[PDB]
């Protein structure tokens, strides 16, 4: 036949690298399996229907080795890079020759997500709460490390601008930012910031509901795979406090849920979870392709048991009317 | 001597990052409460009358003597 | 809809893969049970997967994490 | 015929200059890249720039590049003709 369209799919360590060789031109869709979260916002969005979703719970827990969260048919992929633009936690990158290069953005053919992050440095106080509560590793705080946990950044007494008496006003030593390509808009850091100095807006809007009475108990896969740790197992009450109400088995915090979909993709139940997104927030104008992608992302979905065998090896959800 | 006001403390580490006496333990963050909540522990074996951390706290949550 | 494989040679019949599977736990432990089919049942001392056509598993890893002497391999790739 | 006076395809190449999809070229036996909208080589007789619909993602950049010529119809379907 002909050989040179060499399609290869190599698992180089923790990165699954999907490639298309030519003589001098390559195409590398690189998935970083340590950051994927098992949402399907990469399978719903694929214009060419190549990305499928795999064993989300097992992979996200470390019990699966011969697979990633997602499988991409690199013979069908077209290397548009729509998946790279529309993945909320950037765990997919496109490298054309050897450099991260997105032609569709270079030509402005696709809008991007407006995570809209910012930290008014005239209000932040170098607190440590925002780095501590961040579910993902996306707060880059650049502060000199004082006697707490290390040798003095300047000195305990120079952490406060003191004339040696009284403090002179304000101290604010250093600078704190939010790696805008890693924030998932969970809002743990805005809701819990002491001085209200963080401005993040959720990319998706909608509602998610948990029918606790249908969780079969010891299945905290949803809890394990939620990126924004919105889900919790409601703590059992002590005795002399139960008051005839026994307990719930699972619940969610709508303040922190980012409407990703990993919970739905991971739950082995039937319809415990109901997910429906209503509005994605973007910058960049629009496209007919983007209207199609909105229509694809905005269909309600829920779990399913006993999907069809012909597609064994992937996930299929329920279409809710 | 030392006394925090848990009424007006946000558990910001900027009080336990300075002195080696103040160790601020944030017990694990759970969406149950959806808030930050921990404790400030002060040991005599390391203090001084420095009082820097009184005004280093963003809030006025710390009075020392 | 994944595929689970049980190494019959080192299965002891402990039944902690049957008790811990959240699809098995659907029948008796759910309000208004949806589906009453079961992946594993320990017949003759070893765990047998009744889910022959790979339709009910969800790659949860509760069963791989449960078996005390690792013996359940979970395949996340299409069979 | 369809009513666009300004014309159809003149083979300028702006469409393939802006297309982001890259696929192997069957004319070059796969050794060379070509966009989703393409010609095999520069000496093709109808210089009309086919669109490869199996690989197009309908991003719509090609139509913006084509502009007033309006040669690109991304919704075209297989037409059937009977000839004696
Ligand atoms: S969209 Fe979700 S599943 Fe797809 S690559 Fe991004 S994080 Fe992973
Ligand atoms: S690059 Fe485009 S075609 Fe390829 S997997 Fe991503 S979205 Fe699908
Ligand atoms: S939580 Fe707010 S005040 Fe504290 S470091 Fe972060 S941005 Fe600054
Ligand atoms: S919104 Fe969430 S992920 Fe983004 S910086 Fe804040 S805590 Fe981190
Ligand atoms: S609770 Fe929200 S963020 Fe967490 S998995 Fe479910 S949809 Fe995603
Ligand atoms: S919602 Fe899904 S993952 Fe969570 S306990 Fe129920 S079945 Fe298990
Ligand atoms: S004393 Fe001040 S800085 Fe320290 S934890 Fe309390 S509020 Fe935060
Ligand atoms: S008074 Fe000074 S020495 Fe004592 S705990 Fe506060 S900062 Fe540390
Ligand atoms: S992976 Fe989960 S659903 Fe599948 S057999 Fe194991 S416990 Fe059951
Ligand atoms: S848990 Fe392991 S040892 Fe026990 S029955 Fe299942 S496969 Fe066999
Ligand atoms: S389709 Fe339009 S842009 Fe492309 S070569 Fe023809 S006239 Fe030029
Ligand atoms: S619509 Fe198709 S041919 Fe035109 S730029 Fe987009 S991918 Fe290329």
């Amino acid at each position: 036949s002909t050989l040179f369209p060499k399609y290869s799919k190599t698992t180089d360590g923790s990165k699954v690298i999907m490639e298309q060789r030519l003589l001098q031109q390559v195409n590398n869709l690189i998935l970083d399996n340590d950051i994927c979260t098992g949402c399907g916002i990469c399978s719903e969005v694929c214009p060419e229907e190549a990305i499928s979703v795999g064993a989300v719970g097992g992979v996200r827990r470390g019990l699966v080795d011969d697979a990633a969260s997602i499988h991409v048919d690199e013979t069908k992929c077209s290397y548009c890079g729509v998946c790279v633009i529309m993945c909320p936690f950037s765990a997919l990158a496109l490298k054309v020759d050897g450099e991260e290069r997105l032609p569709i953005l270079e030509k402005e053919g696709f809008p991007t997500y407006d995570k809209g992050t910012a930290i008014d440095q005239d209000k932040c106080v170098r607190c440590n709460i925002c780095d501590d509560v961040c579910p993902r590793d996306a707060i880059d705080r650049d502060v000199p490390l004082f006697e707490g946990e290390d040798k003095e950044g300047l000195a305990k007494g120079q952490a406060v601008e003191l004339k040696i008496r009284t403090v002179v006003g304000q101290k604010k030593l250093g600078n704190v930012n939010i790696i805008d390509e890693d924030c998932c808009t969970c809002r743990w850091c805005a809701i819990n910031c002491p001085t209200e100095a963080i401005t993040v807006n959720k990319i998706f809007e909608g509602e998610i509901t948990f029918h606790a009475e249908k969780c079969p108990g010891g299945c905290s896969t949803c809890v394990d795979v939620c990126p924004a740790n919105a889900i919790y197992l409601p703590t059992p009450k002590p005795a002399k406090d139960m008051k005839g109400q026994i307990e719930a088995k699972i619940a969610v915090n709508k303040d922190f849920c980012i409407l990703c979909g990993a919970c739905v993709n991971a739950c082995p139940g039937e319809d415990i979870i109901y997910l429906r997104r209503d509005s994605v927030k973007i910058k960049g104008k629009e496209t007919d392709l983007f209207k199609k992608i909105k229509e694809k992302l905005f269909t309600p979905r829920t779990s399913k048991v006993k999907e069809q065998p012909s597609l064994a090896g992937s996930v299929e959800l329920k279409a809710v009317s | 001597e030392f006394k925090v006001d848990d009424e007006k403390c946000t558990k910001c580490g900027i009080c336990g990052n300075l002195c080696e006496a103040i160790n601020v333990l944030h017990k694990p963050f759970s969406p149950e409460i959806g808030k930050v909540e921990g404790e400030v522990i002060w040991d005599e074996a390391y203090c001084d009358g420095c009082n820097v951390c009184a005004e280093a706290c963003p809030s006025e949550a710390i009075k020392v003597t | 809809a994944f595929a689970v494989h049980v190494n019959m040679e080192r299965c002891t019949g402990c039944n902690n893969c049957v008790v811990a599977c959240p699809v098995n736990a659907l029948e008796l432990n759910t309000v208004n049970p949806s589906s009453t089919d079961k992946i594993y049942k320990v017949i003759n001392g070893d765990a047998v997967i009744l889910d022959v056509k790979h339709e009910l598993c969800a790659g949860c890893g509760i069963c791989v994490d449960a078996c005390p002497y690792d013996v359940i391999q979970l395949s996340g790739q299409p069979p | 015929a369809k009513g666009i006076v300004g014309g159809g395809c003149n083979g300028c190449g702006d469409c393939s200059a802006v297309c982001p999809v890259i696929k192997p070229n069957p004319f070059e036996m796969g050794m060379a890249p070509r966009k989703a909208i393409y010609i095999y080589h520069a000496q093709v007789m109808p210089l009309i720039y086919t669109v490869d619909f199996d690989s197009c993602v309908k991003c719509g950049l090609c139509v913006e590049a084509c502009g007033d010529k309006k040669a690109i119809d991304l919704e075209m379907q297989d037409e059937f003709i009977t000839v004696k």
